């Protein structure tokens, strides 16, 4: 839509964060160090 | 792209930023 | 050809049927613990 | 009674082969494979892949040798249909259509998933922990991927696994030719999957026999030393691990069996179930990343990439095909 | 001639197998 | 927590059987991201998405979804408005960020266990009552949902429509058909050739009339659980414990993955070819109706004919009494298509009328699914299979059915990991044989 | 820590010029994205005989266009 | 001496050479480190 | 101490290990994959194969490789001087002689490694079934890389080292050489399975034992390599398997050593057929069944159904393959289907 | 069909020479006392 | 010493090549 019509990157990517999570969770590890 | 690509660096970085604020607080894990 | 039929159906269904009630009566009574 | 007494003797493990529940599927119809099987490898009437022309003899009894050998899949004009015995009009209607193929792999197939669980319901039943069944899934993973689902795909078992040594080759070879598996990456980690399952296979069978605390002579046999049920550890890791800890970096050496050996079976199974992944990834026409005129000069010529020569005998192939 | 070379060389495998299944030595521990 | 009370950290997730509390901020925050991805791909679509063009062109595995509830579509898959498309993807993204919020809520700052805040809400896994409970409620849920479907089937707006007497589009149901006749006994058809098992479902108004069983059916099952317990002999099966439970729920996952893997790659109505693409089975048919009328055009009658191959050129007489197209085509004779079936006579085609009763929409239609028929590579070199880099594309019609498949596949395995360590974790010796008193060490030696 | 500031980032610029100075080119004897064919005369410039290459592959590479 | 000999000696000339020169280093680096 | 005082100092104990081999090993070696990495990127194969894959030109990363040196190159080795080369360099790349470049100092490398698998045991105490185990390759690469080539035209004829370049390799045989049915290339096809077969029930059988050393669900950290006996119980593996499968092993020695048999065999078998088929000996049409095809047009077997596919290949594949044979097939001439 | 004549042999000695060696050692081995 | 000498002399001509790659990929 025209009202919304840049927000270029927000856009462009939403879906890889999903995928983000994942990752997120072995840094998560990696502070708390199995 | 650059400019959009730049928007995508720095819109979702809190996953780093919010290990290390809470790394540096010490908080819980 | 057609008396085939209900046989293949009749040995079929008795197996099957043979077969559940092995698990639906006590299949984890039998085992080395419990 | 009889049933809580027939009960426990199917259950029972003194059998010298252990049957299951699953084995009551299990026995039946794999015995009722082999036999509609080994026959039907004999003598099969030569059955007709297509109406039209051209029947074909995959039997034993004419001019076969086992390696040309083969049961040929069902027609292409009886389509995907179930096509059981009675739903056929006549006997050798039953046989020149392909009838015995669409019956072997069903209960083949029915067979082998039962067996998938009849290794299960024996280990829980020997009080150790069941995962075999998970390293089993792999090739009956490459079962139901080849017989079952590829001709799904196609819509015709036609297009299934003709199951013999030279059908099994005209199969590939024409698979290659549609969906040039061998440029998938899928398929591309199952060669991975399949040789470092060789090679570890030889490095972790070679290390331990390289180490062996001598109970024997050396006049006697190696092996004989070792006695069912020895408690002693019959292989120095101490020995074995600085070996190959000294071959290459100590870093890498793997201490600990338990750790090893694990990875020595999940490097194959992971590796085959990509196949079986890969192969459903084509029969949805979904097929291997063909990097084609990659290359170009400015003048509009082909530098022609290998990629192509390969593009170029895959789309030779088919046309021979049909 | 051909095909039953094929059959008997086959048989001998089923011959082997049940032979080999229920022949065996037990291994007995210890 | 750490390894000390627990196993270790690559699965360490399990280390939350025993803690409820932790539980539900597993899965509110899980559902939270499903939800976030959901409407995400939404967006994203809607951000490269052309109007104009098929949706099937597009390369969009998820705005035909909400398309097909018929909203924003119009007549033709005109595809009209795409704020009702637009307004879907955002709400979801909103409801995530309550989700999640919440999910980290009972992840960290929520009580740790759930056995003393609520009772209501706490539950023991080995709890054959309070458990069963719980089953009740989200089994009258997803029971309200399938009617909350109907509530748009028969009330607001209309349901998308695979065949209409002319567009094949937007309908409004009146009468649902409903009687064990015809639905109870129709999931008792052959799974095979000819009779789909659940993938025929020829009418709409089936799944609209089957919803309302399944909708009657679970608000049923909740009272009966609600108002029941388990009996003798469910008690003697199912292992009741922690992991079971998941490993059931995975079996019947499974299993419905190979279903929905069977509908998007098969059944027209549901999936309407207009913006899904065409089916595999009806692309190859179609095809092969246009290089018929194309030759049938000009100067040459293909009725009565023989090929190189012998079967004729185009046209054969099946062994039923219908005739059906000739070529690779022929095994798929069973297809019914929306453009097909009114070419189609008593039996079989009718040659003099299929030359006359072409339309505007079908012949085109049918040769626009020429050019698309099922194919494509994973970087999108697509054509006919062999066919050098023109016309790149993979249908997303094959995208879903391969993706859902293989996790379809891992999630067989998944039941049948769990399943096992379930089980054995029952049986006390999951924790690997016991070196004191071997199970085998004492038994009859065959 | 110390000098792995200054190492690093002189060579690694070095293996940028050589592609963009194009050095590699006629060190290694790639072919030129435009060299290929000279004039028009599609065809394979295949070397073919031995005590003769160092001179023949002069002939496919003389022409150059 | 034509070409192919003399430059087939120009391969095995420096060829051999490199390869003793490694000798050296060895034994040179091993004199030096001497436990 | 002159010639000792070096010896010590080679088998002391460092990060790595350089042994006596170790001198030819890593000169030797270091240089083919460093040689290999350079052809991929730089060196094209234009003038031989008059078809560029590298990596410089806009080709990815399966699509590169290095190829060989064109057949009326012949099958002269191609030294960095040479005759032809004359001690010009870039010419040098552009024939191929890099090919050989990696096949020549591979190949040592591949022995020193093999040397190294040695050297490591006298002063260890193992015995070496592991070197002979890697014997193997040793076979297959001697066998694919070396024997066979000289059994052609020249070099020209061999995997040019690379995903893709195999791959051209791999159809190059089924067309010509009708390789899948070759017998001794069945052996092989025992092995590799029959050695990823049981590579898989071993590990998974022995992780489905274990004696529970440690509490924790996850045993992996369970397990303290101290003067344990043995980790898994061979008692209930053998009854195991004895009633499912029927036939069990008794021996860890025998069976782990028929770990190591196994997939030897399998390749040494196959390094036979390929020798054999160095020689163009391939093993081909069954003249039984030709014979008998020759008394109908309408008797098929899936064994002629492939003589049609190995034809095709041939007929399409070798212009592009083989551009210095300077075939032109004209279109009908193609064996095409559908006549 | 046509075959060759003498291949047969080749099975049989193939086939029991192999087999009888193993045969004769292991009778011998059941002697063993 | 001897470590050093190990990766010095392989993981530095690895950077060299990196120019190689990126800046080939802006060509054309
Ligand atoms: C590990 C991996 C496991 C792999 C083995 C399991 C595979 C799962 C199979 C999915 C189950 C659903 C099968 C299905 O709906 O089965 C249907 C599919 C395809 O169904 C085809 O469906 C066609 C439906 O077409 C028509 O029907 C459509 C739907 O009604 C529309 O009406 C439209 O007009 C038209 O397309 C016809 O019914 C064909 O006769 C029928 O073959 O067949 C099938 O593979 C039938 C064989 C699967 C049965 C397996 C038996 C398991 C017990
Ligand atoms: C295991 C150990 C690990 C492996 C270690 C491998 C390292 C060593 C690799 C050996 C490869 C060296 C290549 C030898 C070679 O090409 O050396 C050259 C000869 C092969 O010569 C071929 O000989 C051909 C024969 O042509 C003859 O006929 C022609 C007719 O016009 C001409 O007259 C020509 O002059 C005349 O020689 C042509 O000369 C070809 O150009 C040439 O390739 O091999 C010979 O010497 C070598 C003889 C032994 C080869 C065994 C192959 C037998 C199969
Ligand atoms: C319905 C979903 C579901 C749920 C909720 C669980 C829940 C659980 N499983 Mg489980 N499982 C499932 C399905 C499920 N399972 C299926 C389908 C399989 C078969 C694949 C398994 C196989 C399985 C095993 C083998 C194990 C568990 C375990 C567990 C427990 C700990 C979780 C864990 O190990 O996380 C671990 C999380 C990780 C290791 C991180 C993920 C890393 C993987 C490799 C991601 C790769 C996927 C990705 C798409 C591929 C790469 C991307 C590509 C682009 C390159 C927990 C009870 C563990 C256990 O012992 O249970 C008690 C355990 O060992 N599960
Ligand atoms: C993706 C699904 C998922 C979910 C929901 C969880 C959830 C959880 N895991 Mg977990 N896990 C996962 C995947 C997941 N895991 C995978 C894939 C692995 C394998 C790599 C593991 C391995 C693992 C281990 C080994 C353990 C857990 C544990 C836990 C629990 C406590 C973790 C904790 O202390 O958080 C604390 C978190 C933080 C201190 C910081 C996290 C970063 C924050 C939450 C980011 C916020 C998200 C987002 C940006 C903001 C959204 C809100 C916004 C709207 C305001 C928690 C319920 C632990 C457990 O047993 O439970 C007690 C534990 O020991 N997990
Ligand atoms: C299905 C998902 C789900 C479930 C089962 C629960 C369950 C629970 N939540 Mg909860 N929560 C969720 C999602 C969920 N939450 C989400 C998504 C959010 C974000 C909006 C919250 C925010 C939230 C808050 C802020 C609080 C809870 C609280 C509670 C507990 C008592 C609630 C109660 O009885 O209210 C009684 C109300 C009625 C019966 C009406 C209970 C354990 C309360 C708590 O911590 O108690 C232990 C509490 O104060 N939740
Ligand atoms: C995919 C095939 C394959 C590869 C890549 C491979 C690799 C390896 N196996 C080794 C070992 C073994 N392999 C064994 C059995 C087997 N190995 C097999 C198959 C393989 N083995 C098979 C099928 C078997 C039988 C089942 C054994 C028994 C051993 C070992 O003992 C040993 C080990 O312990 O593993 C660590 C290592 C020895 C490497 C070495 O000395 O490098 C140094 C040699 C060099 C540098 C020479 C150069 C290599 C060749 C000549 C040239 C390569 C060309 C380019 C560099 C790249 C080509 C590009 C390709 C895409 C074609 C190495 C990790
Ligand atoms: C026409 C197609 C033919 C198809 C062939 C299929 C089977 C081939 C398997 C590979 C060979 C056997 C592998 C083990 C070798 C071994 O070593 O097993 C030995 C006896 O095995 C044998 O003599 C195997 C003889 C045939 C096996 C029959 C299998 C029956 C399957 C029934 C399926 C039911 C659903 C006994 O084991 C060893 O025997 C002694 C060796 O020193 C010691 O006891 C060792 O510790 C160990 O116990
Ligand atoms: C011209 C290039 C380089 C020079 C002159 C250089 C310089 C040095 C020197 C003199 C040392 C030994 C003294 C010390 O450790 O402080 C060293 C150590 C080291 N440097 Fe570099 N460096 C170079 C490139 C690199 C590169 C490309 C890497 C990539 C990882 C690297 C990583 C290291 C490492 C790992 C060590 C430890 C050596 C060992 O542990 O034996 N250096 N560097
Ligand atoms: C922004 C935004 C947002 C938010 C979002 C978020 C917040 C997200 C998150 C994110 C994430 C969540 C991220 C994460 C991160 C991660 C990363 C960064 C990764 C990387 C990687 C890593 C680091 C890994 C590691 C490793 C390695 C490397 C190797 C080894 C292994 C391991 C694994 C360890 C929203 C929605 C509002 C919208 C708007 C915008
Ligand atoms: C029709 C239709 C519909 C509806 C739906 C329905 C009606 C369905 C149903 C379905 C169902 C409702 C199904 C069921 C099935 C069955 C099953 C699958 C279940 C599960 C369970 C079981 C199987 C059990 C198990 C077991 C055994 C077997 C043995 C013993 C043990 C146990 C018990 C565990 C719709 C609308 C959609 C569409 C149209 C058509
Ligand atoms: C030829 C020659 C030579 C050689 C050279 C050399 C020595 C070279 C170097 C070598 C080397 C030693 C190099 C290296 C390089 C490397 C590279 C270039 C690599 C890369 C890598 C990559 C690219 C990776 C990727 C990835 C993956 C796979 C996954 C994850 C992610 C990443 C991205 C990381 C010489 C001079 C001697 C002599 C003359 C001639
Ligand atoms: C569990 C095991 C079960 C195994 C079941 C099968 C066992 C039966 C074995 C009987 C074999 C009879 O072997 C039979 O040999 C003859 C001649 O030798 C073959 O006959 C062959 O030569 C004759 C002429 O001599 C030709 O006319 C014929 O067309 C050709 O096939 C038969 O095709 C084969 O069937
Ligand atoms: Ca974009
Ligand atoms: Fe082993």
């Amino acid at each position: 839509p025209e009202a919304y019509a840049i927000f270029d990157p927000l856009v462009d990517v939403l879906p890889v964060i999903p995928v983000l999570f994942l990752a997120l969770a072995f840094v998560w590890q990696a502070a708390v160090g199995f | 792209v650059i400019a959009q690509l730049t928007m995508i660096a720095m819109i979702g970085i809190a996953g780093p930023m919010i290990i290390f604020l809470l790394a540096v607080r010490r908080g819980n894990l | 050809m057609e008396t085939l039929k209900i046989t293949v159906y009749i040995v079929v269904t008795f197996f099957v049927l043979l077969f559940v009630f092995g698990f639906l009566s006590g299949d984890p009574a039998r085992n080395p613990k419990r | 009674n009889l049933w809580e007494r027939f009960c426990n003797w199917v259950t029972s493990t003194d059998n010298r082969l252990y049957v299951g529940w699953f084995g009551v599927i299990m026995i039946p119809t794999l015995l009722a494979a082999t036999i509609c099987f080994v026959i039907a490898f004999i003598a099969a009437p030569p059955v007709d892949i297509d109406g039209i022309r051209e029947p074909v003899s995959g039997s034993l009894l004419y001019g076969n040798n086992i390696i040309t050998g083969a049961v040929v899949p069902s027609s292409n004009a009886i389509g995907l249909h179930f096509y059981p015995i009675w739903e056929a009009a006549s006997l050798d209607e039953w046989l020149y259509n392909g009838g015995p193929y669409q019956l072997i792999i069903f209960h083949f197939l029915l067979g082998a998933s039962c067996y998938m669980g009849r290794q299960w319901e024996l280990s829980y039943r020997l009080g150790m922990r069941p995962w075999i069944c998970v390293a089993y899934s792999a090739p009956l993973a490459s079962a139901f991927a080849v017989f079952l689902i590829y001709p799904i795909g196609q819509g015709s078992f036609s297009d299934g696994m003709p199951l013999g040594i030279s059908g099994t080759f005209n199969f590939m070879i024409v698979f290659q030719a549609e969906h040039n598996i061998l440029m998938h990456p899928f398929h591309q980690l199952g060669v991975a999957g399949v040789f470092g399952g060789a090679l570890f296979c030889a490095m972790h069978g070679s290390l331990v026999t390289s180490s062996l605390i001598r109970e024997t002579t050396e006049t006697e046999s190696a092996n004989y030393g070792y006695k069912f049920g020895q408690e002693e550890e019959t292989y120095n890791i101490v020995a074995a691990h600085g070996y190959f800890g000294r071959l290459i970096f100590q870093y890498a050496s793997f201490n600990n069996s338990r750790s090893l050996h694990f990875f020595l079976a999940a490097w194959p199974v992971v590796g085959v179930w990509f196949t079986a992944l890969g192969i459903s990834t084509m029969a949805f026409n979904l097929n291997g990343f063909n990097f084609n005129h990659s290359v170009i000069d400015a003048k509009g010529n082909v530098i022609n990439t290998w990629a192509d020569i390969i593009n170029r005998a895959n789309l030779g192939m088919e046309v021979m095909h049909e | 001639m051909e095909t039953i070379t094929y059959v008997f060389i086959f048989a001998c495998i089923i011959a082997l197998f049940f032979f080999a299944i229920f022949f065996r030595e037990p291994p007995r521990i210890t | 927590d750490q390894e000390s009370s627990g196993f270790a950290w690559w699965a360490g997730n399990a280390r939350l059987i025993n803690l409820s509390g932790k539980l539900l901020g597993a899965h509110v925050a899980h559902a939270g991201l499903i939800v976030f991805w959901a409407g995400a791909m939404t967006l994203f679509e809607l951000a490269h998405f052309i109007p104009e063009k098929p949706m099937y062109e597009q390369g969009l595995i998820l705005i035909p979804h909400i398309a097909t509830l018929g909203w924003g579509v119009g007549p033709g898959g005109e595809v009209v408005d795409t704020f009702p498309f637009f307004v879907v993807g955002v709400v979801h993204l909103i409801s995530s960020a309550v989700l999640g919020f919440g999910g980290v809520y009972h992840a960290i700052r929520g009580p740790e266990t759930l056995e003393e805040y609520s009772s209501f809400f706490g539950y023991d896994w080995k709890d054959k009552n309070k458990m069963t409970t719980i089953l009740g409620f989200h089994l009258i849920v997803l029971g309200i949902g399938a009617l909350l479907l109907v509530a748009k089937a028969m009330f607001f707006g209309g349901l998308y429509d695979t065949w209409a007497p002319g567009g094949g589009d937007v309908r409004v149901i009146t009468n649902p058909t409903l009687d064990p006749r015809v639905i109870f006994g129709y999931l008792l058809k052959s799974p095979f050739g000819g009779e789909g098992w659940i993938v025929s479902v020829n009418n709409l108004e089936d799944v609209v009339g089957g919803h309302i069983w399944i909708g009657l059916i679970c608000i049923a099952g909740g009272i009966w659980h609600i108002l029941t317990t388990p009996f003798g002999w469910a008690r003697r099966a199912f292992i009741w414990s922690g992991e079971a439970y998941l490993s059931y729920s995975l079996g019947a996952l499974s299993m419905m993955g190979f279903i929905a893997t069977c509908f998007v790659w098969f059944n027209n109505t549901v999936y309407p070819s207009e913006f899904y693409g065409p089916t595999g089975p009806e692309a190859s048919q179609a095809q092969a109706m246009t290089f018929l009328i194309r030759d049938q055009k000009l100067g040459a009658n293909v009725g009565s004919a023989q090929g190189p191959t012998g079967l004729g050129k185009y046209l054969m007489r099946s062994p039923t009494g219908e005739i059906i197209f000739g070529g690779e085509t022929m095994r798929f004779w069973d297809f019914r298509g929306p453009w097909l079936e009114p070419l189609r006579g008593p039996n079989g085609l009718d040659l003099n009328k299929i030359k006359n009763d072409i339309q505007p929409w079908q012949e085109r239609r049918a040769a626009e699914y020429m050019t698309h028929a099922p194919l494509g590579s994973l970087n999108s070199v697509g054509g006919v299979a062999t066919e050098i880099n023109s016309v790149n594309f993979v249908s997303p019609r094959s995208w879903l059915a391969t993706s859902h498949f293989v996790l379809a596949f891992f999630f067989l395995v998944g039941h049948l990991w769990h399943a096992g360590r379930a089980r054995a974790a029952a049986a006390g010796f999951e924790k690997g044989i016991d070196r004191e008193s071997e199970p085998v060490l004492s038994m009859p030696s065959l | 820590w110390v000098i792995h500031s200054i190492t690093i980032p002189a060579l690694f610029i070095a293996g940028w010029l050589f592609v963009s100075t194009g050095l590699a080119y006629d060190v290694f004897g790639t072919p030129r994205p435009d060299s290929y064919y000279a004039q028009e005369q599609r065809s394979i410039p295949l070397v073919t005989d031995r005590f003769e290459a160092k001179q023949q592959v002069e002939t496919f590479l003389e022409q150059l266009k | 001496i034509t070409p192919s000999l003399k430059g087939f000696f120009i391969g095995l000339l420096s060829g051999a050479v490199v390869l003793g020169l490694t000798f050296a280093v060895l034994i040179a680096i091993s004199q030096i480190d001497k436990v | 101490g002159w010639f000792d005082i070096l010896d010590d100092w080679l088998k002391r104990d460092r990060f790595v290990f350089v042994g006596w081999s170790g001198i030819l090993l890593f000169p030797c070696a270091y240089l083919a994959l460093g040689g290999w990495l350079t052809g991929t990127t730089f060196v094209t194969s234009w003038y031989t194969h008059g078809l560029a894959s590298s990596y410089l030109e806009g080709c990815n990363f399966l699509t590169v490789a290095v190829s060989t040196p064109a057949n009326s190159m012949g099958h002269s080795l191609l030294l960095l001087w040479g005759p032809e080369a004359q001690g010009d360099f870039t010419r040098w790349c552009q024939l191929g002689g890099l090919w050989t470049f990696i096949a020549l100092h591979g190949a040592f490398g591949l022995i020193g490694f093999m040397l190294r698998q040695f050297e490591i045991a006298r002063l260890v105490g193992v015995r070496p079934y592991n070197a002979i185990a890697f014997s193997a390759p040793i076979a297959v690469f001697v066998s694919v890389f070396l024997i066979y080539p000289l059994g052609q035209s020249s070099w020209f004829f061999a995997p040019s080292f690379g995903v893709a370049a195999i791959f051209r390799f791999l159809l190059f045989f089924q067309g010509f050489h009708n390789w899948t049915l070759n017998p001794f290339h069945m052996m092989g096809v025992a092995g590799v399975l029959g050695g990823a077969l049981l590579c898989a029930i071993h590990g998974a059988t022995v992780e489905n034992t274990l004696f529970q050393d440690g509490e924790g669900a996850s045993t992996f950290r369970a397990f303290n390599p101290t003067q344990a006996e043995e980790t898994y119980s061979m008692v209930t593996a053998n009854r195991f398997w004895s009633q499912i499968f029927g036939i069990a092993f008794s021996n860890k020695r025998w069976l782990h050593f028929f770990m190591l048999f196994v997939p030897v065999t399998g390749l040494w078998m196959s390094a036979i057929g390929v020798v054999g088929l160095a020689l163009n000996l391939r093993s081909y049409d069954f003249i039984s069944q030709e014979i008998r095809a020759a008394e109908d047009p309408e008797f098929e077997t899936f064994y002629t159904k492939n003589l049609l596919l190995n034809e095709g290949i041939r007929a399409w594949m070798a212009p592009q393959d083989q551009p210095h044979e300077n075939f032109v097939f004209p279109e009908e001439v193609l064996p095409r289907g559908n006549a | 069909m046509e075959v060759n004549q003498l291949g047969l042999i080749a099975t049989a000695l193939f086939v029991l020479v192999p087999s009888v060696f193993l045969i004769i050692l292991y009778v011998q081995t059941e002697s063993q006392q | 010493t001897v470590r050093w000498v190990a990766v010095h002399t392989l993981a530095v001509p690895t950077i060299f090549f990196l120019g190689a790659i990126a800046a080939m990929q802006f060509i054309q």
